[PDB]
RNA sequence: CAGUCGCGUAAGCGGGGCAUAGGAUCACAAGAUACAAAAAGGAAAGAUCUUGGAUUUUUGGAAAAGCUACGCUAGGGAUAA
RNA sequence: CUGAAAAUUUCCAGUGUAAAAGGUAAUCGAUAAGAUAUAAUUGAAACACCUUUAUUUUUCUAUCGUAUUAUUAAACCUUAAAUUAAGGAACAAUUGUUAGAAGACAGUUUAUGCGGGGCACAGGCCCCAUAAAGAGUAAAUGGGUGUGUCUAAAA
RNA sequence: UAGAUGUGCAUAGUUAAACCGAUCAUUAAAAUAAUGAAUAGUGUCUAAAGUUAGACCCGAAGCCUGGUGA
RNA sequence: AUUCUAUGAUUAGUGUGAACGAAAAUAGAGCAGCCUAUUAAAAUAAGUAAAAUGGCUUUAAAGCUGUUUGAAUAUUGUGGG
C-alpha cells in the first residue's frame, strides 16, 4: 500500500450494437480496453463510443455503465 | 493452525442446535436425573447414545434445567431415568437440596419434594430412537426448526467430508508407497551393507 | 464574515494557547509528586534506580 | 485581525469597540476570565 | 532456507468470536453429566512475541481456586452469611448437619476439614472424633484449622496458580465446570491484568501484545472469546445450574 | 498559574521536600522496644497457655 | 565512542535539562539539580 | 545582586578539578520562549534562549591527480646554471 | 507466513519413528466378547481422547515470474501504389522514467611554505632554554617517547 | 473662486521582535536589586570622498558564438 | 485594459557566498472602449482546469512544459486567485 500509486487507465465506455459473444448482449454499456474498441469493434461497427452527448440522446446516465460478462454466449 | 482451521472444526461440532434431538421443553419441568452403567452390556448401549447424541441438544435451548448423570460400575444397575415433570402449576417450590453428577453411583435418585411428581422411564436393550420419542411425547415439548443457514452448515461440511475422505486415501497411498519403496531398496543395499 | 473574527465565527487560538491549561496542569501534577518521588529516590538509591524517563 | 480587534475592544485603551463588551467580559476573543471559588 | 523472527500471526478479520455467556452455553452442553469436579475450563492466549525474547514465568493467586487437589470443607451455622460466603470463596461443603451425616456414611468428598469459632460446641457433640483421628482430619488449633477469618487462611493452605509461556501462548485453567459466569468472569480479569501488568513491567523493546483469547473444556471445542459478557440472544438470561 | 508558585506548593523554599527525615531516631528506639516487649510478653502468654 | 553525552531531564515536567558526559559502561546519571523554571531544586533523571 | 541548595558549633566556603595542552558560522537534531504569522482563523517556514553530533588537522574553517624536450602569456632577477 | 484439506516430526534405553506443553480417568465397541488408555516396566521427559501452538512435505486455490503457441482474426513492424499477398509478432521499434556504464568527450582542481626549484617534509595547542635581572622577542634554532585526555566520587 | 494633490528626512527611545513608551530590554511573577541606552534637524553650493558602472591610462596569452577559405 | 519613463527599491525576498531582485502605490507621457468588435470573429469554450513525475521560471505560490492520468456548472456561492 501507499499514498500514491501508478496512474492507470480503466478503459473507454462503449455500447455494443451486434451482441458480441463473450463480452455482452446488444445495447450493453461497459468499459473495455481501448485497443479492442479502436482496432476491432469500431471499424466493424460492432460498438460505439459513449460520449457525454450520446448519453443525453439515449436518456441514460453514468450509472448505466455495467461490466463485461465473459460467460455470455448467444 | 489457521483461524479457518479451528473455525471449521468448531462450526461442525456445533450441531447441538439441530433437528435430531433439540426441542424447547416447557416451563412445567424442573430437573432431570439419569443412572446407567459404564460399559455397554446387559442392555446399556441405549442410554449412552442418548447422552452423547440428543441430550446435549436440550441444554442449549433449556440451559436453566439441571440434567445430571450418575454412572456406576454395577453393569446390572437399573438404567432408568426420572423426569420431575410436575412443578406444582409453576408454584416455584424451594427445591434447594439436589445432588451432582458422579461416576461411582454416589448421587442416586433422590426422593421428590411435596410439589414434585417424577415420571419414570425405563430403558434397557432398547435403541435411543424409541427412548427419544418416548421422552418428547411424554414430556410435551415443541421441536425447534432449523434456519436456512443451518441447512447450509450441514450441506457445506457434508461436501467437505467428500474432499477430505478423497484426500485421506490419497496421502495414505503416497506414504505406504514410500514406506514400501524405501524397503525394497533397504533389502538391496542396506542388506549387503551389513557386511 | 471572515474566518475567526466574523459574525458567529470563533477564534481558534494558537497551539501554545489551546494547550496552555493542560501544560500548566502537567507541571502542577508533577510538583505535587516531587516530595514522594525524592523520598523513593533517596531511599532506593542512585544506583538501584530504574524508573527513568523515555 | 484578532490582535487589532482585541486592542480596540478593551477599555484600557479606550477603544471604540469597548462598548461591545460586558462588565465582566474579557477583550480577548479566545481567553476568558476564570471563576474563583470552591467547586 | 528462509527464516523469520516472529510467531505466525493469522488474520482475525473473519474470525467468529463469542461472548462469555454465549460460549458457556455451548460448552455446558457438551459436558452434560460429566463430573464437574474433574472438568475444568482452560484459556489459550496467543501473544505477538519474538522467538528470541524472554518468557513469562510468574504466578497468580486467583480469587477462586480451580485446583481440586485440596478440597476444603468448613463447618459454619446453617443458613449463616458464612455459608454463602464460603461458596463465594471456594468451599466445597459448608454446614453442620449435612457434613455430620456425610462423614457418618463412610465417604468423605473432601480431604481437609475446618471448624469456625461459632460452631465449636456442636462439633464434639456429633461424636465423630473417633472417625477423623485415623485419617488425620481432626480439626484442631494445632493444625491452624480453627479461625474466625476464612479468606485470610484460604490463601496459604490452598496455594497459588502457576503459568508459563512455552511458544507464543500461555495455557492454564481458569475455573471448574460449576463456576458461575459472575465468578468465572472476575477469575479471568485477574488473569489478563496480571499478564498485561507483567508485560508492561517487562522491557519496551518488544511489548508482547495479545492477539486472541480462546476458551475450552477438557472435552470441549476451542472457541474464541469476545470482550463482551452478556448474551446476544435477548431471550436467554444469566442462569446457574449443575 | 505562575511556574514559581507551582514550585512553592510542596513547601516554602530553603529545604528540599522529601529529603528531611520524617521520623525521629528516638521514636524508632521506643518503637523498637515495644515490639520487643510484645514479643517477650507474647512468649510469656504462649508459655502460660501451655 | 568510550564517552557519551547524556541529557538529564527535570522531573517537574518543565522541559529544562542538563547535559553531562559519562562512560558507556556506567549506570545512568540521576542528580538533584536546580530548575530555573520553577525556581526550586528537583530531581533530574537521564532521558533514555 | 537576585533566585535556592549543600557542608559547617561558628566565621564562612562553594558558579568543577594545584596551575599551564579540545575550532566558529551554516545546515541538521532535541528542549524551552509567546515574539511575528503576506485577506482573516490556524499552520508552515522564521526569530530568541539552552543543548548535541567535526584529523571543518592547509585546525579564522575549498568536496580536488599528473605530463609537456610541441608548449604559450604576464613578470622576477625579489630565488638558481 | 494468501489460505484450505490431509499427513508427516527416528541420538541409547523404551511394547515403539515419544514434536512440545496444559487438562483428563476414563474413551471406543447396538446390546455378546474385547481392543485403547490409566496403571507397572523404560527414560531427563510417557502416550487414548479434547484443545492450542511448533517443524517439515504433497495437491488445490491465490499471487508473482518465466516458457511456448495463435493472430485479414486489419495492433505494430518489414517487402510491396500499400494487397482478403508473404513473413515477423505482442516481440521489435519509438516516447517518458529509472539504474549501470568507455578520458569516447567536456569543465575544473592538482595549492603554498622551503638559504633556487624538484622529491621529501611541514601547518592547532602546551612546557623548558635560547631571551640580553619588567613584558615581549627570530631562525628547516635547541630540549620532550609532550598533547585532541581522564574524572559523578560508591559497593 | 475654492478644494485636494505629488517621493523623502527629522520630530522618542527600547528589544531578536512586538506589546510597551520617557521609559524600554534580561530577571520563566513582579518589584530603583542590578546593567545598557535620551534632546536640531533639513535643503543647497564649494571641495574631498565610499559604492556600482570601462572608473586614472596603456598592455596579454587564451575562452565562446557567427561567418571566410582546399 | 495595454504600452513608455521615474519613484517606490543597494526594499520585501532569494542565495552558503559573490550577487540577483519584485509588486501594490505614486507622478508624468498618452488615454478608448468593445462583440452590431467600424470589417466583419463566440451558439461563452474538456483531454481543458488540475494531479503525479522529468524540467523551465521562481520565494515553496502563480505562470510554461514532455510523459502517464484526469474535474465542475454561476452570488440560490459553480469555477480560478
Ligand atoms: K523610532
Ligand atoms: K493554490
Ligand atoms: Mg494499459
Ligand atoms: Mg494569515
Ligand atoms: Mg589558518
Ligand atoms: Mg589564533
Ligand atoms: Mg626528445
Ligand atoms: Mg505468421
Ligand atoms: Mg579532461
Ligand atoms: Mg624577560
Ligand atoms: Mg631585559
Ligand atoms: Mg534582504
Ligand atoms: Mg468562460
Ligand atoms: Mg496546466
Ligand atoms: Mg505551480
Ligand atoms: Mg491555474
Amino acid at each position: 500500500a501507499s499514498h500514491r500509486m501508478r496512474l492507470q487507465d480503466q478503459g473507454v465506455v462503449v455500447r455494443l450494437l451486434e451482441d458480441i459473444p463473450k463480452f455482452g448482449r446488444k445495447h450493453a454499456i461497459f468499459r473495455i480496453e481501448r485497443g479492442r474498441m479502436r482496432n476491432e469493434w469500431f471499424p466493424k461497427n460492432k460498438a460505439e463510443y459513449m460520449t457525454p452527448a450520446r448519453f443525453q440522446e439515449l436518456g441514460l446516465t453514468r450509472d448505466a455503465i455495467g461490466e463485461v460478462d465473459r460467460s455470455f454466449v448467444i | 493452525v489457521g483461524v479457518i482451521r479451528r473455525l471449521n472444526v468448531v462450526r461442525e461440532l456445533l450441531n447441538i442446535r439441530a433437528g435430531p434431538g433439540a426441542a424447547l421443553l416447557p416451563k412445567e419441568v424442573t430437573k432431570v436425573h439419569m443412572q446407567f452403567a459404564h460399559r455397554i452390556e446387559e442392555g446399556h448401549m441405549g442410554p449412552r447414545k442418548f447422552w452423547r447424541e440428543n441430550l446435549p441438544k436440550l441444554k442449549y435451548w433449556n440451559p436453566a434445567v439441571p440434567m445430571v448423570i450418575n454412572r456406576t460400575t454395577d453393569q446390572k444397575g437399573p438404567a432408568v431415568m426420572t423426569i420431575y415433570f410436575r412443578d406444582d402449576k409453576d408454584a416455584k417450590p424451594s427445591s434447594t437440596p439436589f445432588p451432582t453428577s458422579s461416576a461411582d453411583g454416589s448421587s442416586p435418585a433422590p426422593k421428590p419434594a411435596q410439589g414434585e411428581r417424577i415420571v419414570t422411564i425405563d430403558m434397557k436393550n432398547r435403541n435411543s430412537s424409541v427412548i427419544l420419542k418416548e421422552f418428547l411425547d411424554k414430556t410435551g415439548a415443541v421441536a425447534v426448526q432449523p434456519t436456512a443457514k443451518d441447512e447450509e452448515e450441514f450441506r457445506e461440511f457434508e461436501d467437505l467430508h467428500r474432499r477430505s475422505e478423497i484426500d485421506r486415501e490419497r496421502i495414505r497411498k503416497m506414504n505406504d508407497a514410500k514406506k514400501r519403496e524405501k524397503a525394497m531398496l533397504a533389502k538391496a543395499m542396506s542388506d549387503a551393507q551389513s557386511i | 464574515r471572515v474566518k475567526g473574527t466574523g459574525v458567529g465565527e470563533k477564534v481558534k487560538g494558537h497551539k501554545h494557547e489551546r494547550t496552555l491549561v493542560a501544560k500548566m496542569e502537567k507541571r502542577r501534577e508533577a510538583m505535587l509528586a516531587m516530595p514522594d518521588l525524592i523520598r523513593e529516590w533517596k531511599k532506593v538509591g542512585k544506583r538501584n534506580w530504574t524508573k527513568f524517563p523515555k | 485581525s484578532r490582535w487589532d480587534i482585541e486592542y480596540y475592544r478593551d477599555p484600557a485603551h479606550r477603544g471604540y469597540l469597548s462598548h461591545q463588551l460586558a462588565p465582566g467580559e474579557s477583550p480577548s476573543l479566545y481567553f476568558k476570565v476564570p471563576t474563583g471559588g470552591e467547586k | 532456507k528462509k527464516q523469520y523472527k516472529f510467531f505466525k500471526s493469522w488474520d482475525l478479520t473473519g474470525q467468529q468470536q463469542f461472548s462469555l455467556c454465549d460460549a458457556m452455553r455451548y460448552l455446558r452442553a457438551v459436558e452434560v453429566g460429566q463430573p464437574p469436579l474433574s472438568v475444568k475450563y482452560e484459556v489459550h492466549v496467543k501473544l505477538r512475541t519474538k522467538k528470541n525474547g524472554p518468557v513469562v514465568r510468574d504466578r497468580v493467586r486467583l480469587p477462586t481456586p480451580v485446583k481440586t487437589d485440596t478440597r476444603i470443607a468448613v463447618i459454619c451455622p446453617e443458613g449463616s452469611a458464612l455459608q454463602e460466603e464460603a461458596k463465594n470463596l471456594g468451599a466445597v461443603m459448608a454446614g453442620e448437619e449435612t457434613l455430620f451425616e456425610a462423614i457418618r456414611s463412610g465417604n468423605f468428598p473432601f480431604n481437609k476439614l475446618l471448624c469456625h469459632t461459632e460452631s465449636e460446641g456442636a462439633l464434639r457433640k456429633a461424636n465423630v472424633g473417633k472417625l477423623l483421628g485415623p485419617k488425620g482430619l481432626m480439626p484442631s488449633g494445632k493444625t491452624k484449622t480453627i479461625t474466625n477469618n476464612l479468606e485470610a487462611t484460604f490463601r496459604d493452605m490452598i496455594g497459588m496458580d502457576e503459568y508459563r509461556e512455552r511458544n507464543g501462548v500461555v495455557r492454564m485453567a481458569v475455573g471448574q465446570l460449576g463456576f458461575t459466569p459472575k465468578q468465572l468472569a472476575e477469575n479471568i480479569r485477574v488473569f489478563m491484568a496480571k499478564i498485561k501488568s507483567d508485560i508492561g513491567k517487562l522491557d519496551d523493546t518488544t511489548p508482547k501484545m495479545v492477539e486472541e483469547v480462546v476458551l475450552s473444556t477438557t472435552h470441549g471445542p476451542g472457541m474464541s472469546l469476545n470482550a463482551e459478557f452478556a448474551p446476544t440472544d435477548d431471550k436467554i438470561k444469566p442462569e446457574d445450574l449443575e | 498559574e505562575t511556574n514559581w508558585e507551582i514550585g512553592r506548593l510542596i513547601g516554602d523554599p530553603g529545604s528540599v521536600p522529601g529529603t528531611e527525615k520524617v521520623g525521629s531516631r528516638k521514636a524508632k528506639f521506643r518503637a523498637r522496644r515495644r515490639r520487643r516487649n510484645t514479643f517477650l510478653l507474647g512468649i510469656k502468654e504462649r508459655k502460660l497457655a501451655k | 565512542s568510550r564517552i557519551i553525552n547524556v541529557r538529564l531531564i527535570s522531573m517537574a515536567m518543565t522541559g529544562y535539562f542538563y547535559t553531562f558526559t559519562r562512560p558507556r559502561t556506567s549506570l545512568p546519571m540521576s542528580m538533584l539539580k536546580y530548575d530555573p523554571i520553577v525556581r526550586r531544586k528537583v530531581l533530574f533523571l537521564e532521558q533514555k
